RNA sequence: AAACUCAGUUGACACAAAAUAGACUACGAAAGUGGCUUUAACAUAUCUGAACACACAAUAGCUAAGACCCAAACUGGGAUUAGAUACCCCACUAUGCUUAGCCCUAAACCUCAACAGUUAAUCAACAAAACUGCUCGCCAGAACACUACGAGCCACAGCUUAAAACUCAAA
């Protein structure tokens, strides 16, 4: 075989494993890169929380939620949290463009925890909602 | 847009010159030119192709006449008498290799 | 019986090809700079290809060589521009040399 | 005109899946179409849940009815087939066989635009 | 012609008569309308 | 209306027509068209009851009753689309082109004119 | 010129060949000029068929030894 | 009078006018497979024409039937079907 | 409604994220969903929407035709083969 | 292939309304836009994090600390070295198009 | 800062708005029209032709009834400020939506009228090269003036038409 970037499909016979694991049954850590705060939470499989972490929650206060070392901060409790409740490989899926969108990445991984795919669930409405107004300053 | 008269058709998108035309201007073009020699004017032959002109140079000082094959400042004709002397003689003819 | 430029377009060697278009001619290198290679096919204009890497040492002035033609000259019309911009010289591939 | 239905139906059985080709054809029939030929398929994986009178589907049955049937017809068709049950979508299209492929006989490519601008000197 | 291919085909039309038929033929039966294309403009059929 | 058994314009002269499926005929016929087939019908019908040479078109007579035609269909459909500005503006445009027609024709040939008039039901009223 | 659609259809069905032009010579025949001027003699013989016209110009020349290669 | 004057007809040397790929083939909005070689693997994103590389009314005629069958249920929107990813790729797109 | 972590996912070689990170990103931005994101923060009235693609438009045929020129002219970057004359 | 412009412009003989409505003329220049302009923070992560657990004594975060100044040192060196190689080039791509200008005009 | 204890995952779910396609330039008379399907449907075998009528006319706005995710004049709060009746942040309303009427205004601008024709001897400047024929509408210093009066209008702080007096040598 050769590796391919594209995730293996459910249901189909594929051969990739992780920790004698299929890749639908790794757990996924969502990310959530807002602009002023990046938000983290490991739940299982089967949706089960497992460990969360926000800019808020690690002490951060006001603009500096929003700087990418608070982002790595929050990804290294998230990654210790999951690690101790028993995570070693994880799915990443982040939806959002806020500062934090790597660097949370960065410090899930410095706390341990492996990543085998990276996905973008950014909401992107297809005209849907009408954003609030232009910024004049 | 000038040149169509002179040209004798386009071969896949490639001009070609009415030779015939050719030949007529040429003869005149040499005839004049000949005339001027002989009445022993002066005759000063400009090129700016680079290409050519180490020959042009070569050939009109083994000729006898001038050439100007490299940057034509501004007023070599108009502004003559001021660039050289108010007692220069300008061309009696030009002779343009390339136009 | 004199034959007219007509006839000597007709069949002339540049007539009797048709688009130059991946077609192979013979050119002679008549000029060299370094490891560029001027090359003259009969056409209007040159064709400055490199020495092949491989028997470079091998060409030198006079050299016949063969070319695939892709261009016989190389102009386009670029936005806005009123007439076509021209670099003065043709394209084609250096083949080899011929013996 | 010449019409084809496009019809995803619940996912079952053989039995139940035949008496709603038959229902379907029969309210076609009855509303004045002249169905055509009958065209399976076959079961397969919604591309997207869909989630039809009170049930999520992931997988369905694809059907094409093709019928003739008078203009007037077809809202009332595309009414039955709401109604309608084991039908997870329904949808009435003209048939393309009806249209007639132009022959293309190349991309004539657009050259650059010319004289937008007076040629004056800037 | 026109109307006469269509005098053929009205043979093979489903009617109130042939529906139980027709429709177990069709349940029998798979239509495939996929088929992908190439650079090189040369349809390629799926295999069944 | 023609009937909704009436057969196309293309297939009411089809050789052996008659002889064909009942099934053919309902395909064939009107109940299986759009508008535009039940239009060209009318139009037929009434370039047969009225111009001498319902084989010329280009007639100003074969005109009128095309546009005749063309009217009949968009006041049918502002009757259910009220608020079709569109097709309303078309419907009057298509009045003002038809009155200019007939006062062409009244100016041209009065007979036919007349018989135009009586065939289409068109009462011509002087502009105030 | 009237030996332009000959010439066409020779370089469509042929390619270029592998006899390379000479522009230096001005009395230079390519494989194209020859297989023109047979089809011309041909032409002039009085057949009217172009395709048997061809084909007859192709198989003279082989017979002459021109190693006339179709592109397909 | 002459015959070596130059004679007034069409360039029998043109080329051939090149042909989208879908050229003289009929688009439907139930070939899946061929709608999904038009669409973004990751992102189900429609290619323009600069990189599908077809005629302009073959690439309207491919948009109309990708958000026909999008909305009638044959085709995933969001991204491309993985079961078409080894399809002969025929869009000039390098995402690596 | 779709299938979950088959839109915009990506799989790391080898665990190399910052580079399955660069991967997932071109492919964002050649899909435009970057940009997408970026002008749907705040609403952009229909009038600027239209000037800003009219000046996208432009901006690009400009660039393009830039482009050839530089292109075609770029094999006359050579020595200059008549110095001095 | 560049995007066509034929009918896209509000000229006259150009029934539809204009498509682009460019702010300058769409002219080639005979110029190209002049080139338009932290390092090695994950090492620095590194040592200020063994400072923080270690009471800052560079005494227990020596391969930390030296990590931190060789990745300096080398980021200099790229700085340098990136600086020569820098040094196609606007200047020489301006000089070849002045060799072949742009006529937007009638000689 | 204020504001909320609502935040994250998964699932169910609109009378809102219609990513990519579109690097396309099409439809319509103009305003306008870019999710999907269907029905109807896009006037004139000669061109011009409304202050002289008919039918349309984005956004805003009034009337009466519904929907209300989001956005949002006004309003309130938090900032900033010498002040802040603004710009920045938060909440919320009329409103944007559907239905039935009104209203009939836009930088309604491609500021380039319709039709037919030419590229020849150019052309104040700039802009989107210069003109020919024919027709309709419009213009005749600036400002007073998208004004007052009169008139018409479902309009009642409105719209269309629209002057004059004083003033200046400019605009
Ligand atoms: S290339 Fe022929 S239809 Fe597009
Ligand atoms: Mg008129
Ligand atoms: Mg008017
Ligand atoms: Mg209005
Ligand atoms: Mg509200
Ligand atoms: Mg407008
Ligand atoms: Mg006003
Ligand atoms: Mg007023
Ligand atoms: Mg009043």
């Amino acid at each position: 075989t050769k590796f391919s970037i594209y995730p293996p499909i459910p249901g189909e016979e594929s051969s990739l494993r992780w920790a004698g694991k299929k890749f639908e049954e790794i757990p996924i850590a969502h990310i959530k890169a807002s602009h002023n705060n990046t938000q983290i939470q490991v739940v299982s499989a089967s949706n089960e929380p497992l460990a969360f972490a926000s800019c808020g929650t690690e002490g951060f206060r006001n603009a500096k939620k929003g700087t990418g070392i608070a982002a790595q901060t929050a990804g290294i409790a998230a990654a210790a949290r999951a690690k101790q409740k028993g995570v070693i490989h994880i799915r990443v899926v982040v939806k959002g463009l806020g500062p934090g969108r790597l660097s949370a990445m960065h410090g899930l991984i410095m706390g341990g925890l492996e990543v085998i795919s990276i996905t973008d669930n950014t909401p992107i409405p297809h005209n849907g909602c009408r954003p609030r107004k232009a910024r004049k300053l | 847009r000038f040149m169509e008269p002179y040209i004798f058709g386009s071969r896949l998108d490639h001009d070609i010159i009415d030779l015939e035309q050719t030949a007529t201007h040429l003869q005149l073009a040499l005839n004049f030119t000949a005339h001027m020699a002989y009445r022993k004017g002066i005759i000063l032959f400009i090129s700016r192709n680079r290409q050519f002109s180490y020959l042009i140079e070569n050939m009109a000082r083994d000729c006898g006449e001038y050439a100007h094959t490299r940057y034509f400042r501004g007023g070599m004709l108009t502004n003559a008498r001021l660039l050289f002397g108010p007692t220069v003689r300008l061309p009696d003819l030009i002779i343009f290799l390339h136009t | 019986n004199v034959e007219s430029f007509a006839s000597m377009l007709r069949h002339s060697p540049l007539t009797q090809m048709g688009p130059a278009k991946d077609k192979l001619v013979i050119g002679r290198i008549f000029h060299i700079v370094e490891n560029d290679l001027y090359i003259d096919f009969g056409g209007k204009f040159h064709c400055v290809c490199r020495r092949p890497e491989v028997d470079g040492e091998k060409y030198q002035k006079g050299t016949r060589v063969r070319l695939r033609l892709l261009d016989l000259e190389l102009t386009s019309r670029f936005l806005g521009a009123t007439t076509d911009t021209t670099v003065l010289e043709a394209n084609a591939v250096l083949l080899g040399i011929q013996e | 005109p010449r019409y084809e239905l496009a019809l995803i139906l619940k996912a079952m059985q053989r039995p139940e899946t035949a008496a709603t080709l038959k229902r379907t054809i029969e309210a076609l029939m009855d509303r004045g179409a002249i169905v055509r030929d009958l065209e399976n398929l076959g079961e397969r994986a919604l591309p997207y849940r869909i989630s039809a009178h009170s049930q999520q589907h992931n997988r369905g049955g694809y059907f094409l009815v093709d019928f003739y049937a008078p203009t007037a017809a077809v809202e009332s068709m595309v009414e039955h087939l709401s109604r309608d049950i084991d039908v997870i979508r329904g949808n009435i299209v003209k048939h393309p066989l009806t249209q007639e492929l132009k022959e293309c006989e190349g991309i004539v490519p657009v050259p650059l635009a010319e004289k937008l601008y007076s040629t004056k000197k800037r | 012609r026109e109307v006469l291919q269509l005098q053929e085909e009205v043979k093979n039309f489903i009617t109130r008569e042939n529906l139980e038929a027709r429709v177990e033929a069709a349940l029998d039966s798979r239509k495939n309308y996929n088929w992908a294309i190439t650079r090189e403009g040369l349809v390629v059929r799926p295999q069944r | 209306d023609p009937p909704p058994s009436t057969l196309l314009k293309d297939y009411q002269n089809v050789p052996g027509i008659e002889k064909v499926d009942d099934v053919v005929k309902r395909l064939l016929s009107l109940e299986m068209a759009n508008k535009k087939e039940m239009l060209k019908i009318k139009q037929e019908q009434f370039m047969k009851k009225i111009v001498a040479n319902p084989e010329d078109t280009r007639s100003l007579e074969a005109r009128i009753i095309a546009l005749s035609v063309k009217i009949r269909s968009y006041e049918e459909h502002l009757e259910k689309h009220r608020k079709d500005k569109a097709h309303k503006r078309y419907l009057l445009m298509s009045i003002d082109q038809r009155k200019k027609m007939l006062k062409n024709l009244r100016n041209t040939n009065y007979d036919v004119f007349e018989k135009i008039c009586w065939g289409l039901g068109i009462e011509y009223t002087f502009p105030p | 010129y009237h030996e332009d659609r000959i010439r066409a259809k020779f370089y469509s069905v042929y390619g270029s060949g592998q006899r390379a032009f000479d522009l230096f010579n001005p009395n230079f025949k390519s494989t194209c000029q020859r297989f023109v001027e047979k089809y011309t003699e041909l032409q002039k013989l009085g057949e009217t068929d172009e395709e048997k016209l061809f084909v007859e110009t192709g198989k003279a020349l082989l017979a002459e030894g021109v190693i006339l290669r179709r592109v397909g | 009078s002459n015959e070596d004057l130059p004679i007034s007809m069409e360039n029998p040397y043109k080329e051939p006018l090149k042909k989208c790929i879908l050229c003289g083939k009929h688009v439907d909005y139930k070939n899946v497979q061929l709608l999904s070689q038009f669409v973004s693997p990751f992102t189900g994103c429609i290619y323009g024409r600069h990189i599908t590389g077809l005629c302009g009314k073959k690439q309207k005629e491919i948009t109309k039937a990708i958000k026909r069958a999008q909305i009638m249920g044959f085709m995933p929107v969001t991204y491309k079907d993985p079961a078409y990813l080894k399809d002969p790729k025929v869009c000039n797109i390098r995402y690596r | 409604k779709h299938l979950k972590f088959i839109a915009r996912t990506v799989m790391v070689q080898e665990g190399n994220v910052e580079s399955a990170y660069r991967t997932l990103n071109r492919i964002l931005t050649m899909d435009g969903l970057i940009e997408d994101i970026k002008h749907r923060r705040y609403y952009e009235k229909p009038c600027r929407r239209r000037q800003r693609e009219s000046y996208e438009r432009c901006r690009r045929i400009y660039n393009m035709e830039m482009a050839r020129k530089i292109n075609f002219l770029m094999r006359k970057n050579r020595a200059d083969p008549w110095q001095g004359c | 292939a560049t995007p066509s412009l034929r009918g896209r412009l509000a000229r006259f003989g150009n029934p539809r309304k204009p498509v682009l409505k460019p702010n300058k003329p769409l002219i080639l220049a005979n110029r190209v836009g002049e080139r338009r302009r932290a390092t090695c923070i994950t090492e620095m992560s590194v040592m200020m994090a063994c400072w923080k657990q270690n009471e800052f004594r560079d005494d227990a975060c020596r391969k930390e600390i030296q990590g931190f100044l060789d990745c300096a040192a080398r980021a200099q060196e790229a700085r340098k070295m990136r600086s020569i190689q820098e040094t196609l080039l606007p200047n020489k791509l301006n000089k070849l198009l002045q060799r072949f200008p742009n006529k937007p005009y009638l000689s």
